């Protein structure tokens, strides 16, 4: 497909713009962001100090 | 009037053949016919309108 990137942006195809083919789209729900994110990571490891619990 | 033919029989070749054609022009002039034949080469795609459009400059 002819295009002009300059306008900042660019019409989306499939294989089906060029060739003989056909869109061979499937369903999925985990590239939500939300989904994405809603998973546990570490941020790195602490210590208490001695005797905290009955101190300054 | 006729000459000197007085033959009974229609004649035995047409008259476009055993005579002239004898044609009239007319003053202003005539138009060909629009068509000679049906020979021809041809232009096709020769204009727009469909294609992977307006992604095309203005």
């Amino acid at each position: 497909g002819v295009e002009n990137a300059e306008k900042g942006v660019t019409e989306n195809t499939d294989a089906t713009a060029d060739f003989v083919a056909q869109p061979v789209y499937l369903p999925e729900n985990q590239t939500k962001v939300a989904f994405f994110y809603d998973r546990s990571s570490p941020i790195g490891a602490f210590a208490v100090k001695s005797g905290s619990l009955e101190s300054g | 009037s006729e000459g000197n033919e007085g033959v009974i029989i229609n004649n035995f070749y047409s008259n476009q053949y055993q005579n002239s054609i004898d044609l009239s022009a007319n003053a202003t002039g005539s138009d060909p016919p629009k068509t000679y034949g049906q020979f021809s080469n041809l232009l096709s795609g020769a204009v727009n309108a469909f294609s992977n459009m307006l992604p095309l400059l203005a």
